[PDB]
């Protein structure tokens, strides 16, 4: 009626509390947030989406533990006084979140093209407070990478490390290079990067 | 021996299963205030004994919440639990090399946790299968 579809947003650990209005709602409608860890009593106010117009908060910090699972409820008050609570289902980050494309630099060389991925930071923080890669959450965490020549004949290459470097490569010429992030362990598999690059010439 | 291949988990379909069986059961989990499946489970219990923990959470799950429900959670439950009943036959020959006490311990809290909540407390481990899922799967390898 008035709250309808509250959930999270979750992409690289970055999560963010999303409704819309149902039938009744109106323009004038402000909503308040509150979150909780599964397992725990307590609700606590999020301070800074009390009475707030926008659909959507930011809950990032306050639901980083990884080992917590969390939930959330948005009460929304309508023009004449009238409210109503719905709270998302039970959150699991690790669970949930997408990964955005992984950080790739493609360097082309004479007869080869080379792939350096980077560490991808998260807010999630570690005991000494910094931040910790996807590469530190999940430890099975492997990269899939691919080198089209043309519609029909693809190379590939896969692995934890960072640095791949495609040999066997005609001089002068254009590749389409795609890597992607890829964690069995919870089936997921990030947007996929893409870098067209020539090799030089000779 | 105390582990179970890596493949036993990277099946997709079964697991997607396992994982929506417990959304639903979370659906109809309306106590958020406890959680059965956590890292004070573990409450002091080696690295080197946590599978051997995790077999007996999951034998308790299947003898005294799977099978007490088996009826509720369809279609889902029909395919999960012979799943989750031959993972915890492989480790029917899982021991540990020393005093069961500090375990022990452990798991009966648990079991007392859903006893206490009765019926409901059934539905809750349901809805913890994804919880039960990964910490089965990180400590038995
Ligand atoms: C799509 O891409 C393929 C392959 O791309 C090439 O190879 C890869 C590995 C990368 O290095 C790319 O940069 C390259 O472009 C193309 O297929 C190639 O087609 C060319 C023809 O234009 C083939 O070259 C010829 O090969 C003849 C035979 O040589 C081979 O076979 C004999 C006998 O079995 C053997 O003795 C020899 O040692 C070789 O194994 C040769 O006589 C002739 O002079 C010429 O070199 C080449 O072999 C093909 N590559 C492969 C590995 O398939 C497609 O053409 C391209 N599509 C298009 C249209 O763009
Ligand atoms: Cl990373
Ligand atoms: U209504
Ligand atoms: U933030
Ligand atoms: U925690
Ligand atoms: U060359
Ligand atoms: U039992
Ligand atoms: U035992």
């Amino acid at each position: 009626d008035l709250l309808q579809h509250v959930k999270f947003q979750s992409s690289n650990f970055e999560n963010i509390l999303t409704w819309d209005s149902g039938p009744e709602g109106t323009p004038d409608t402000v909503y308040s947030i509150e979150y909780k860890t599964y397992g725990e009593r307590d609700w606590v106010a999020k301070k800074g989406c009390q009475r707030i117009t926008r659909k959507s908060c930011d809950l990032t910090v306050e639901t980083g533990d990884l080992q917590e699972l969390y939930y959330a409820r948005v009460t929304a008050v309508s023009a004449g006084g009238r409210s109503a609570t719905k709270m998302t289902d039970r959150f699991s980050s690790l669970q949930h979140t997408t990964l955005k494309p992984p950080d790739v630099t493609c360097i082309s060389k004479v007869r080869s093209i080379q792939m350096i991925v980077h560490p991808t930071p998260t807010p999630i923080r570690a005991g000494d407070g910094h931040r910790l890669t996807l590469e530190d959450i999940f430890h099975d965490l492997f990269y899939h990478l691919e080198l089209q020549v043309n519609r029909t004949y693809q190379m590939h290459l896969g692995g934890k490390q960072r640095e791949y470097e495609f040999f066997g490569l005609t001089p002068d010429t254009e590749f389409l290079g795609t890597i992607m992030i890829c964690v069995p362990t919870w089936a997921k598999e990030s947007a996929p990067y893409m870098c067209r690059v020539k090799t030089l010439p000779d | 021996h105390c582990r179970l291949d890596k493949s036993n988990f990277q099946q997709p379909y079964i697991t997607n299963r396992t994982f929506m069986l417990a959304k639903e059961a979370s659906l109809a989990d309306q106590n958020t205030d406890v959680r059965l499946i956590g890292e004070k489970l573990f409450h002091g219990v080696s690295m080197s004994e946590r599978c051997y923990l995790m077999k007996q959470v999951l034998q308790f799950t299947l003898e005294e919440v799977l099978f007490p429900q088996s009826d509720r959670f369809q279609p889902y439950m029909q395919e999960v639990v012979p799943f989750l009943a031959r993972l915890s036959n492989r480790l029917s020959t899982c021991h540990i090399e020393g005093d069961d006490l500090h375990i022990q311990r452990n798991v009966q809290k648990l079991k007392d946790t859903v006893k206490k909540l009765g019926e409901s407390g059934e539905i809750k481990a349901i809805g913890e299968l994804d919880l039960l899922f990964m910490s089965l799967r990180n400590a038995c390898i």
